[PDB]
């Protein structure tokens, strides 16, 4: 997407996306959270057997 | 006795200057950027996390250096050549350099990410009310399946 | 401050010229005897410069013509 | 298109009976001497390249190619020769800090040159 | 003390010799913050001492 | 240190030919991006006779490219270093963008200062570390240039051990070499 | 001790009467924040004003239907009726309707015009233009309310009430004399309009103030 | 398995996932988190012992350059790698500054600062002064060839 | 407006001398968050109580060293001491001095405790003299103030002041320190369903907390207010 922004429209508009974009990504970052634990990692026990 | 018309001065002459600041260790010439200074209550430099991997370095510890045009023809040296916001591909291969690798993309992915459908999936609306609802109540992101004229 | 610098590097082209034309104007609007035409919002003398060059009014011409008739003016 | 310079030769073309000239510099030789003067005047070359350390030795400015790895020796060499580093390298230009022939200091250089035109 | 632990501080702390041991002592009588007496027991208060 | 701007044209013919990278299996680089910042000599030419696909110098922009795509054409004679008949520097029409400069490189640059180091980038690299034959997809031979003789059995033996095919499916594109000594047997 | 500090420059540049930004003074720290965070909370979430609901048109229920040449179909015409503000002066939700020629310029003024139904722009089109020139009537309704209701449980197009299009806070630093630590306040926005900016915040300051008068007491 | 049974029984959930109320705009947040203590400590590497500053402080003995094993105005000196790159930049001016103002020959400092004092921010290429100095060898100047125009 | 139902606080409970939990009316949604938010802030913050700003001893200058029997020494007796809070009247800077003589355990009873400098809790850890001879006598000025500060801010104040014997002694100075404002949808059922407000605050004693309520509402109100321009 940066790519064809550069592209198409130029270097202000992509400077002020780029921006707005990392502010934005650290906004939904802090909304969504989505910690991670060792349930995060869930093993198979199939390779129990197999191996 | 440093006044506060002391530190009226430097911001008032820093509002028109701009520095320059610079890696360490040396590879590409994304390693030293021209930046307008803002002044800081802190210990060390925030850089803006656009160009940290232009840096080559993590947020680990090393000190950069710091560039003043002294003369007029290095100041428009710096803010039109060593400009960040005129490097913007990588100039080795042409390769658009400013890239959000950090969780700004993982971000950016979660808000067009819906596990099955949730609360109020099926939705339909226009646009300007959504952050309206989603900050408070309504739907979410993980919906999926919301209906939306767009423009 | 200037964000990006893009309508004067259009005016200039060279990407070279438009730094020696900016400096020997903002040199000239620095040590005196010449006025802004583009009104200043409380900015040095280098942005100032480089906006009226932006804007389409100061280039490799125009200030040597300046320069050739107030010589001669004298 | 570095890794290869001062290239070989047979013939000396009325040129002159050498080997290991600069490529360039024989064909500066040849356009103007034979088109303008004695196309008869005919040398054959054989261009070469060779490693990047050797190569190193081969400079125009004779306070270049000095500082290299050595140049005691290249002293020696270079006042046999009795050259002009003649302001050749953008690092010549450094070295005095004059106008590093680019950038502003290119056209500046040049504006110099423009200087060094009328005199 | 870090809450999660591994059992090895307490006897690396014996062993790094920089903490106070209590040699062949019974009960300590007077604390200074800068001087401890420790009345040894006979049983380990040796003949002479 | 020597490479500076200082040529805006060659004005030579001379020039290299660049074709897309068929390397092992398949092409391990397109000729979609290899001279997309290259300016060619005349040899801009259509697929089809007489038909020309671009003039002697020119730069393409973004849609030669695809404008060539639609030809299938793989190689160019186009302009580049060295041939740059300039003898010190480059022309400028041998030179390039190549980088943010949107435009061709401006005159008094150095690209070859901007050079030596992007090799030297990627330090991060390591060091100190005719029988089976399978075809891609369909194709056809080209041989290019292989001799053929008489065989024991009813096919032409390669009398060249520069016996290389080609896999030419519909267009100019290929998927393979797979080039084969004297001692193979045409089994096609 | 408790000499508390307010944000004293209010200054606000507006883009149009649609675009504006306001900005507030170097105050105590957590305030710029916390009160631009409880500002925008408000605005949105809770905010008073009038506007059309819903409409009742001439012929079949389904929103499934045919333009049959209107070229307009209903979620054309309701979403064209639903955005405006249509007010009204102390009245309850006052319901219109309408009925003209087939020009094909859909806009705002052609309703009855009541003593106290109206609208701030009454260019906005209401429909699209059509290929034929029959009549029909709109009888649509607007609705004065708190805050903000959807019309998904409440049928049928959209309730309006709350007079918010998109709004933003930020914090900025400022000094007095050697400590930098003021975390300003400001709030940019884009909207629809009928909401003067100073005066929606006097009316937002207003309404804190006079419901803050009880958990003190 | 130990650790979810204690946390059932230290009245936590045993996958400790919980969720949280912002500090800002106090908005819940989707996808209960884990949390706990995690055991944290800090490097002999000080923050205060790392910060340093220095645009004119004291000479050492040796080529007029400031040094001698002082923690005072301490300055990295430019990288040769950092120089190569500089040039690359192709600012002439600045790389011309750097070499023409940071190091050592406080012989055009005065004229460096009245200049910055006057806000004239000038400079004149004059010599490597040091290469005018290596002229002053040349050989005792027995190598002067230098056909300067 | 529009039938707003102001609501007033109600069954403000205090379980301890060092905190207390308010309940409160029902009010709306989208609002009792933020208005939460802000109360805990004017309480906790800006918070006028009261901590200790200079120390002092005879024996016992600004160096961190053990007084005679006493086992903490001048940092030390600084934070046994940092774990309990003091009381001075509507007038600030008064002065504690705690000072006792024996070797039994040392508390603050035997501490300037007045009218004007009040004590709730007078059994801290305050590292006892073990030596006979000893009688420790350490004198705390013990101000009131609002907001966190280090020591050295007083050294320009206090430079011909706070000469070779007088401790300089900062703080974090949030009276408050812990409120939380927790809204619910209840008490409300003829009109439409209202979110009520507990506030859980907790101080060391500096203030009162319902005083802290009206402290912090008051300034939700004044910087409510002030967005009118």
């Amino acid at each position: 997407m940066l790519n064809t922004c550069y592209r198409i429209l130029g270097l202000k508009p992509t400077v002020i996306f780029a921006d707005q974009i990392m502010y934005t990504g650290f906004a939904y970052a802090a909304r969504s959270g989505a910690s991670v634990g060792i349930d995060d990692m869930v093993i198979p026990e199939k390779k129990h057997e197999i191996i | 006795r440093e006044e506060a018309v002391v530190w009226d001065i430097l911001d008032e002459v820093i509002r028109e200057h701009p520095v320059l600041l610079n890696r360490a260790p040396t590879l590409h010439r994304l390693g030293i950027q021209a930046f307008e200074p803002v002044l800081i209550e802190g210990k060390a430099i925030q850089l803006h996390p656009l160009v940290c991997a232009a840096y080559n370095a993590d947020f680990d510890g090393d000190q950069m250096a710091v560039h003043v045009p002294l003369t007029l023809e290095a100041q428009l040296e710096a803010r039109a050549l060593m400009m960040s916001t005129n490097n913007i591909l990588s100039p080795a291969n042409g390769e658009p350099i400013i890239v959000p690798s950090q969780d700004v993309v993982l971000g950016l992915y979660y808000m067009t990410r819906d596990c099955v459908n949730a609360k109020g999936e099926g939705m339909v609306l226009t646009g300007p009310k959504e952050a309206e609802r989603l900050y408070r109540s309504g739907l979410a992101s993980l919906h999926a399946r919301v209906k939306v004229r767009i423009t | 401050a200037r964000v990006t610098v893009q309508d004067a590097v259009e005016k200039i082209g060279n990407r070279f010229d438009l730094v020696l034309v900016a400096a020997r104007r903002a040199r000239q609007m620095q040590v005196g005897g010449k006025d802004p035409l583009v009104p200043e919002e409380n900015d040095k003398t280098t942005v100032i410069a480089l906006r009226e060059i932006e804007e389409g009014l100061i280039n490799n011409q125009i200030l040597d013509v300046r320069e050739r008739q107030e010589q001669q003016e004298q | 298109r570095q890794m290869l310079r001062k290239a070989t030769i047979v013939n000396a073309g009325s040129s002159d009976f050498l080997e290991g000239e600069q490529v360039e510099y024989s064909r500066v030789k040849i356009a103007n001497r034979e088109l303008e003067a004695n196309g008869k005047v005919g040398a054959t070359y054989s261009r070469d390249l060779l490693g990047i350390t050797k190569a190193s030795l081969a400079t125009e400015s004779f306070i270049s190619a000095a500082s290299f790895q050595e140049t005691t020796r290249v002293l020696t060499e270079a006042a046999v020769a009795g050259k002009r580093d003649e302001l050749r390298g953008l690092k010549e230009n450094v070295i005095v800090g004059r106008l590093i022939p680019a950038g502003t200091g290119y056209a500046y250089h040049q504006d110099r040159m423009r200087r060094r035109a009328a005199g | 003390k870090p809450l999660v632990g591994t059992g090895m501080e307490r006897a690396v702390a014996v062993d790094s010799g920089v903490t106070a041991v209590a040699k062949r002592g019974g009960v300590v009588q007077y604390v200074d913050a800068s001087r401890i007496v420790i009345k040894v027991n006979e049983d380990e208060m040796y003949p002479g001492e | 240190q020597d490479l500076v701007v200082t040529e805006d044209d060659c004005g030579t013919h001379e020039g290299i030919m660049m074709t897309p990278v068929i390397e092992g299996g398949d092409v391990k680089e397109p000729l979609r991006d290899r001279v997309l910042g290259r300016v060619t000599a005349e040899d801009v030419l259509k697929p089809g006779t007489a038909d020309i696909l671009v003039p002697r110098n020119t730069l393409l922009h973004e849609q030669w490219c695809d404008l060539l795509e639609e030809n299938s054409v793989d190689a160019v004679k186009v302009r580049s270093v060295v041939s740059c008949d300039t003898d010190f520097g480059v022309c400028a029409h041998c030179y390039g963008r190549d980088l943010a400069r949107g435009h061709i490189i401006n005159k008094g640059e150095a690209i070859g200062v901007i050079a030596a180091q992007s090799i030297g980038e990627p330090g991060t690299q390591l060091t100190m570390r005719e029988s089976s034959i399978q075809v891609k997809n369909k194709g056809s031979i080209k041989l290019s240039n292989v001799k053929s003789v008489v065989n024991s059995s009813g096919k032409l033996v390669i009398t060249s051990r520069n016996t290389e095919l080609k896999l030419i499916d519909e267009f100019g594109r290929t998927k393979e070499s797979y080039k084969v000594p004297y001692g193979a047997v045409l089994a096609k | 001790v408790t000499e508390f500090l307010k944000p004293r420059l209010v200054d606000i540049e507006q883009v149009s009467s649609t675009h504006a930004k306001v900005t507030l003074e170097p105050l105590e720290r957590g305030f710029g924040h916390t009160l631009g965070n409880a500002l925008r909370r408000i605005l949105l979430s809770s905010m008073p004003g009038c506007a059309v609901t819903e409409v009742e048109i001439d012929g079949v229920l389904h929103e499934y239907s045919t333009k049959e040449g209107v070229q307009e179909d209903i979620l054309e015409i309701l979403l064209n009726l639903k955005g405006l503000a249509v007010r009204v002066q102390g009245k309850d939700e006052v319901i219109l309707t309408l009925n003209k020629s087939g020009i094909g310029p859909v806009t705002a003024a052609d309703i009855t015009h009541d003593g106290d139904v109206e609208i701030v722009k009454p260019q906005h089109v209401i429909c699209h233009l059509t290929d034929e020139n029959a009549s029909i009537s709109m009888r649509i309704k607007v609705q004065r309310g708190r805050g903000y209701v959807p019309a998904s449980t409440r049928i049928l197009v959209d309730a309006c009430y709350s007079p918010v299009e998109r709004i933003a806070y930020n914090v900025e630093a400022a000094r007095v004399e050697q400590r930098t630590d003021l975390d300003k306040l400001v709030i940019e926005m884009e909207t629809n309009g009928t909401i003067d900016p100073e005066e929606a915040i006097r009316r937002a300051a207003t309404i804190l103030a006079e419901q803050l008068e009880a958990f003190v007491d | 398995a130990e650790i979810k049974e204690l946390l059932k029984l230290g009245d936590l959930p045993t996958s400790g996932q919980i969720r949280l109320y912002d500090g800002r705009t106090g908005e819940q947040f989707e996808r209960p988190v884990t949390v706990g203590y995690m055991y944290m400590l800090k490097l002999n590497h000080l923050v205060d012992d790392k910060m340093h500053a220095r645009s004119t402080g004291s000479y050492s003995l040796v080529t007029q350059q400031p040094l001698g094993g002082k923690a005072q105005f301490g300055g990295q000196r430019f990288g040769e790698m950092e120089v190569w790159a500089l040039e690359a930049y192709g600012a002439a001016y600045t790389l011309q500054e750097m070499l023409t103002v940071k190091s050592d020959d406080v012989n055009g400092r005065t004229k460096m600062y009245k200049n910055i004092v006057d806000g004239n921010h000038q400079m004149e290429p004059g010599m490597p002064e040091s290469f005018n100095v290596l002229l002053k060898e040349i050989r005792s100047l027995g190598i002067n060839i230098e056909l300067e125009d």
